[PDB]
């Protein structure tokens, strides 16, 4: 059993100071910890780089965005005396056309013939011979009922319809002196609403983002935050290679039981 | 200047009043008035009187001369051929003049008792005097009384009467109403005479502010300040009266005018209405600021 | 007694190197990189670190997973970015308008943890992987990664111009669009039919009920006054008919008691062209007065839309301030001179010559096992 | 009274020959007393511009090249003359026809 | 001048100076109340055997009564030729309308209420009779071939606005040429026969305004430099907006 | 010198008339000169006709309407050619009405 130390101690002893030169290299690891952070530090003209361009792709869009998407916000209340020229320019040709609409070719023709037959109305309802039965039946109007004398002018007439005399005209203020304000309001009473989506369309056109407004900045302050995970790593390079540093001393403690 | 307007109007007034007035007015009277101081005539009765004055005076009468040569000539010619023994002959002249004024000029010698007057009495150098010219005028002067006995034989004492009008030529001192009343209807003569025709001197005859003294040199060189506009108006006056000139005018003148009236003035008369269009290209933008966003501002 | 420790004792003094920096996570990956191979490496125990700079290739296959995991976290965000909006509908409505003086120059430390947190709640699978650069640091995962910032920051660009385009979405609208209609219901297709047009159903439900006639529509003057002469047409109609009529007809005096008699069966409904012909109008001049002065407002409805897109729009120049401004999401150095005052000092320079004696006695202490 | 008519005659006669010779050789006076002014006007005007007005179209180069183009310029430059000339009457004229 | 007198004075005589100057010969009917009283020496510087007979009228013109016809033409007994026109100046229409002799020898009653100037009992108030003025001589009257007919140049200007005024002086105008009468007019016409001036403006601005404009129109009014041929060739493309309302109006 | 005879200016006739007559001569030979006052001033318009309307006149009327022929023959032209960029732009609007 004695042999094993003459077989160990030809081989065991060759590692010397050189393995444990840690402390011989010490004054390139306190600042090493930086170099390697230097080198990191090093790459601050790519590190304030990224970080713009990344800040610049969404704002890639000054002039076409910024620049552009308040423009007409400058000219939509402020140019509402002046936006025909501001920002309606563009807009100018479908603008007017738009605003006069193709329902002009369906609604002006030939007059003087349809004011003598197709200006009137025609009829649905077949209601006029009601009487036709009772008018035939006289012996029921006539012979039978005979609520009448020599004294009934008024009295029997009113009797079946007296208070109807004075509710009966309902549709009036059209049968005349109505005929001048055909200039206008041929458009306004019935075909009231008739460009009505104009500007409303505009209001989707504005809107017609929608596609990616969902992201729109939402992963430019994440990509902020996210990017942020990545490069914040020198947080326990300042407790450990301390301990390589300040807690290395602890070494000698081993020998202290010896000595 | 204005003495070239007198060329041929001085031919009938001014030999009217001297070739007669000039015997019977007053030179009588200067020849009898004479002898108080005669020194002059001593050296001019000789040939002045007599023969100097055959140049002017003598050629008045020379149509009638011919015929009626010896009518009172006959007193001074006689006289004169005896020239050679003038010294033993020299107190016959007064006595053969005497007849001159007795017969030849004796109606005349009434008329010329004025002229007379201051020599009746020195009859001596008025009647030498009457010899060199006085008869010789006289000859002229006796053609009325002589030819009444010989031409109007039938009508010779009948017209006696009638030569009232021909007495004058005797009696020639009451005749000068005539030319005096002649140039005021005919002062169409000189102002120089008795008349007026080169009168004023502003539009006349001084008209030397640019007309009279000019109208000289419009000869030479004063009428070349304007007339030269008519060879630079080849494009005008010139070639105006002659329209196929001016045709050709436009034709020649195809350096500066021709296109002008012959190019555009066929439409220039309906060119300048285009103006308009001018304005109606810079019209249409004024509604560009109000239609939309006013449509219901109010 | 305590002579017998002694003996043992050779062995864990020559072995500094196994125990003095496996607590240091930065430097025992390094140490134990190099050191695996043979105990000649242990050299490379404080240069370690120095080899932990030399593992810029380690670092890289360590920073090979964030290459990986960052642009999977750039697209988590593209595959679900409603679970990325649900922390953050705010911020495409007010980032800018609300989040104003949090992202000036500390946002990447409390956006991301205002985030983060939130942000591996319901992104499960991208904050599991994210401090584990710290661990390894400048060594191996701060120092590899900033040679990949641009990478991260260039193919996440890609995916961010999709959805840079937002503004050159409205870009179409606010001059692009306002070029557009010129004459798109004028040129694409004569008469149009184009599907481009769809606010016009209200004319189409009750405007095709009467198209042909033109004065009864032109003049809606004179249409009902004419549209109820049908009402007044049946004089000549009802006088045609006389001749049944003499039924009753016996005296003067036997018609005006029947004008009723006779009247109760003639009157009935038979009132459809005068008021109902005018009915789906007037109902809404009953109730619709004020809004034709009101109507400036309905002309200005595009005059005041944009209003509101300027809170989005300046929120849109702003956002920009919101990361421009933020210079430091990618200058992750900007919080690590804090870190690194800390260890300007503590990064001591005694134990490069004085723990020397150790391991010289480390040294010694190899060859003292042949007793 | 006795010349009577021959007071005026003789002299009427001798008066018309120089109421011609020199009444017209001096009527050239006005021909330079009222046109020396003209001589001063028209003439200068015309040696002044007459041949400046031929020197006023160096400006005019173009339009120099109608005058002599006359004998083809009544088609090709009428055409460009009267085309645009012809722009007015057959505008407001023939449009009255609308209101029929 | 003188002119004006022809009517001036000889409507007095007509009917104002009828008992005065027109006849006082027959106004031998009114001497007993015309010529005693006013017509003394009137009839003294008018009559014949009726002109001595100052105090004898009176009393012995008795036989004048029947005379009146005869009696007025003796208006001019010292002038018998004269005393024609007198016998129609019973009418008044013609006796009125011959006064180019009449008036003549009664200048000595009408202006010369005191006809006694001892002169103008035979004469007609023309040699010495009118010697109150030195002008009025008649030798002196002549003499405007002297001194009248020339002043500076204003009068013969101021006569040859009419060309029908050469009466006097006109006789060697009208039997062969006549015509420069006819130009006295244009004298009239143009007056300032040196200055005439007024063409400055009108002649020559029909030319200096060619070169003022070459001056003026610096190629900005005047953009006809080279152009003008090259008009026609584009007159079309500008000329489609006349066809417009003729491609649909025609 | 008419008022002196303020009595026998009646008789004076022969006075007036005749106060011209004898410078009546004077007047017709220097108006016999003012024949060719219808030369100096009277044909002017014989002599400025064809002097202007060949010459000067349309070297009047036919020039200063170049401030038109060529407002009418440039500027609806030359105007809208060398603007064409605001021409086409301007009727965007009008063309819709």
């Amino acid at each position: 059993l004695s042999a094993r130390n003459l077989q160990m101690n030809g081989v065991l002893g060759r590692l010397a100071s050189t393995s444990q030169e840690l402390a011989h290299y010490h004054s390139g690891e306190e600042d090493g910890i930086y170099l390697a952070y230097s080198d990191f530090h090093a790459y601050l003209a790519g590190d304030s780089a990224c970080t713009k361009e990344l800040n610049q792709w969404f704002a890639k869009q000054l002039d076409t965005g910024p620049y552009r998407l308040v423009a007409e916000e400058g000219k939509s209340k402020c140019s509402w005396v002046s936006l025909d020229d501001t920002s309606n320019m563009l807009r100018d040709l479908e603008k007017s056309q738009h605003q006069r609409v193709a329902e002009l070719q369906r609604l002006r023709s030939i007059f003087g013939t349809s004011e003598r037959q197709w200006i009137e109305a025609q009829v649905e309802n077949a209601k006029q011979q009601a009487i036709l039965l009772t008018l035939k039946s006289q012996v029921t109007s006539v012979e039978a009922h005979i609520h009448f004398d020599l004294h009934s002018l008024r009295r029997k007439h009113a009797d079946l319809v007296e208070e109807i005399s004075t509710l009966y005209q309902k549709e009036e203020k059209l049968l005349s002196e109505t005929i001048p304000e055909l200039c206008w309001e041929l458009a306004q009473l019935q075909d009231t609403y008739i460009l009505q989506g104009d500007y409303d369309l505009k209001v989707m056109r504005q809107e017609l983002y929608i596609s990616k407004q969902k992201v729109f900045i939402n992963h430019l302050v994440n990509q902020l935050a996210r990017h942020q995970f990545l490069k914040l790593a020198c947080q326990l390079e300042k407790k450990n290679m301390l301990g390589a540093f300040s807690l290395l001393k602890v070494i000698e403690s081993e020998l202290q039981g010896y000595l | 200047m204005t003495m070239d307007r007198e060329k041929e109007r001085e031919l009938e007034l001014e030999s009217a009043m001297y070739t007669n007035c000039l015997l019977l007015g007053l030179d009588p009277n200067v020849i009898g008035l004479g002898a108080s101081n005669g020194t002059p005539r001593v050296g001019l009765f000789r040939h002045s009187n007599p023969k100097l004055g055959e140049q002017l005076l003598y050629f008045i009468l020379s149509s009638l001369r011919g015929p009626a040569q010896s009518s009172k000539d006959f007193d001074k010619v006689w006289p004169i051929f005896d020239s050679a023994q003038s010294r033993d002959f020299r107190k016959v002249v007064q006595a053969i003049i005497s007849e001159l004024e007795s017969q030849g000029a004796l109606p005349r010698s009434n008329s010329r008792v004025s002229s007379l007057a201051t020599c009746c009495g020195p009859r001596f150098v008025e009647l030498l005097w009457q010899l060199s010219l006085h008869a010789l005028r006289e000859v002229h002067r006796r053609t009325f009384p002589a030819d009444v006995a010989s031409n109007p034989l039938p009508s010779s004492l009948t017209d006696v009467s009638f030569s009232h009008a021909a007495t004058l030529l005797p009696v020639t001192k009451a005749r000068i109403v005539l030319e005096r009343r002649r140039f005021l209807k005919n002062a169409e003569t000189a102002v120089q005479r008795q008349a007026m025709w080169s009168n004023l001197a502003h539009e006349m005859t001084a008209e030397f502010r640019g007309l009279c003294a000019e109208e000289a040199y419009l000869q030479q060189e004063l009428e070349k300040l304007n007339d030269l506009r008519n060879k630079v108006k080849q494009e005008g006056e010139v070639w105006d009266d002659l329209v196929s000139s001016s045709s050709q005018n436009s034709h020649l003148v195809s350096k500066a005018t021709r296109l002008w009236d012959s190019i555009m003035a066929r439409k220039g008369q309906h060119e300048v209405l285009a103006s308009g269009p001018i304005e109606d290209l810079i019209a249409h933008r004024e509604h560009r600021y109000r239609i939309s966003g006013s449509a219901l501002l109010a | 007694a305590y002579d017998q420790q002694c003996d043992e004792a050779t062995r864990i003094f020559a072995e500094y190197h196994k125990r003095l920096q496996v607590y240091v996570n930065q430097a025992n990956d390094a140490q134990r990189s190099v050191n695996s191979s043979n105990e000649v490496l242990s050299s490379l125990s404080a240069n370690s670190e120095r080899e932990a700079v030399y593992s810029t290739v380690k670092g890289t296959k360590s920073a090979d997973d964030v290459i990986l995991m960052e642009t999977t976290r750039e697209r988590n965000i593209r595959i679900v970015c409603d679970l990325l909006a649900s922390r953050m509908i705010e911020r495409i409505r007010n980032s800018f308008p609300a989040y104003e003086g949090n992202g000036i120059c500390s946002l990447p430390e409390l956006e991301t943890a205002k985030l983060g947190f939130e942000y591996d709640g319901e992104i499960t699978d991208e904050m599991k992987t994210v401090i584990v650069n710290s661990l390894r640091g400048p060594p191996l995962l701060l120092q590899a990664i900033a040679a990949y910032t641009l990478r991260i920051k260039t193919l996440i660009s890609r995916e961010m111009e999709k959805i840079d385009v937002r503004a050159d979405a409205e870009m179409l609208r606010y001059k692009f669009e306002n070029n557009r209609v010129t004459d798109n219901s004028s040129s694409d297709v004569s008469s149009p039919s184009n599907n481009q047009l769809l606010e016009r159903q209200k004319a189409h439900v009750q405007q095709f009920l009467a198209t042909e006639d033109a004065l009864n529509k032109a003049a809606e003057a004179r249409d009902l006054c004419h549209k109820f002469i049908n009402r007044l047409h049946g004089s000549a109609d009802t006088a045609t008919h006389s001749f049944v009529g003499g039924t009753t007809q016996s005296g003067s005096n036997l018609r005006q008691f029947e004008l009723d008699v006779w009247g109760k069966e003639r009157e009935a409904a038979g009132l459809r062209a005068s008021l109902n012909t005018l009915l789906s109008e007037i109902q809404r001049l009953n109730k619709l007065c004020a809004e034709r002065k009101e109507a400036e407002d309905s002309l200005k409805k595009k005059w005041k839309k944009i209003e509101e897109f300027d809170a989005r729009r300046s929120e849109l120049e702003t956002i920009y301030t919101t990361l421009l401004k933020a210079n430091m999401d990618a200058v992750a150095f900007w919080n690590q001179q804090p870190l690194a005052a800390r260890e300007y000092a503590s990064a001591t320079v005694i134990p490069a010559s004085e723990v020397v004696v150790d391991i010289s006695n480390s040294a010694k202490d190899f060859i003292e096992k042949e007793v | 009274i006795a010349r009577a008519e021959s007071v005026m005659y003789i002299q009427r006669l001798t008066s018309e020959e120089t109421l011609f010779n020199v009444w017209h050789a001096i009527s050239e006076l006005q021909d330079h007393v009222t046109r020396q002014r003209i001589g001063l006007q028209q003439l200068k005007l015309e040696i002044k511009l007459n041949s400046l007005l031929n020197d006023q179209m160096v400006s005019l180069e173009d339009w120099a090249t109608l005058e002599r183009d006359h004998v083809s310029s009544l088609v090709g430059a009428i055409s460009d003359l009267e085309a645009n000339t012809l722009r007015l009457p057959a505008t407001g004229g023939t449009k009255a026809d609308t209101e029929s | 001048m003188a002119a004006k007198q022809m009517e001036e004075i000889q409507k007095k005589l007509r009917l104002l100076s009828y008992p005065r100057a027109n006849a006082p010969a027959q106004s031998l009917l009114f001497a007993g109340m015309e010529r005693y009283a006013l017509l003394e020496w009137l009839f003294f510087k008018l009559l014949g055997d009726k002109s001595p007979f100052s105090q004898q009228n009176l009393q012995g013109d008795a036989g004048v009564r029947d005379e009146e016809t005869v009696r007025i033409q003796y208006l001019a007994e010292i002038a018998k030729f004269l005393g024609i026109t007198p016998t129609v100046d019973i009418e008044a229409i013609q006796g009125h309308g011959t006064y180019e002799d009449r008036m003549e020898m009664l200048r000595n009653i009408v202006d010369l209420v005191e006809a006694s100037l001892f002169s103008d009992n035979q004469e007609w108030s023309i040699d010495e009779q009118v010697a109150k003025d030195i002008q009025l001589i008649d030798a002196i009257a002549e003499r405007q071939s002297l001194i009248f007919s020339e002043e500076c140049k204003l009068f013969p200007a101021d006569v040859q606005i009419q060309s029908i005024y050469p009466l006097p002086d006109v006789s060697e105008l009208e039997t062969k040429l006549s015509e420069q009468a006819k130009i006295l007019s244009n004298l009239q016409q143009k007056v300032d026969d040196l200055a005439a001036k007024h063409a400055y403006n009108p002649d020559e601005e029909y030319t200096e305004v060619e070169s003022q404009l070459r001056a003026r129109l610096e190629s900005f009014l005047e953009t006809a430099r080279a152009f003008n041929t090259i008009y026609t060739k584009e007159i079309r493309p500008w000329t489609h907006m006349m066809e417009v309302p003729q491609l649909h109006g025609f | 010198v008419a008022p002196p005879p303020s009595q026998e200016e009646l008789q004076s006739f022969a006075s007036s008339n005749g106060e011209r007559g004898d410078d009546l001569i004077r007047v017709l030979r220097e108006l016999s000169v003012v024949q060719r006052k219808i030369a100096d001033l009277q044909v002017e318009l014989q002599g400025r006709k064809d002097d202007k309307n060949v010459a000067h006149l349309t070297h009047v009327g036919e020039m200063q309407k170049k401030i038109e022929t060529l407002s009418r023959i440039t500027q609806i032209l030359k105007d809208v050619i060398q603007n064409k960029d605001r021409i086409i732009a301007r009727l965007q609007q009008p063309y819709s009405l």
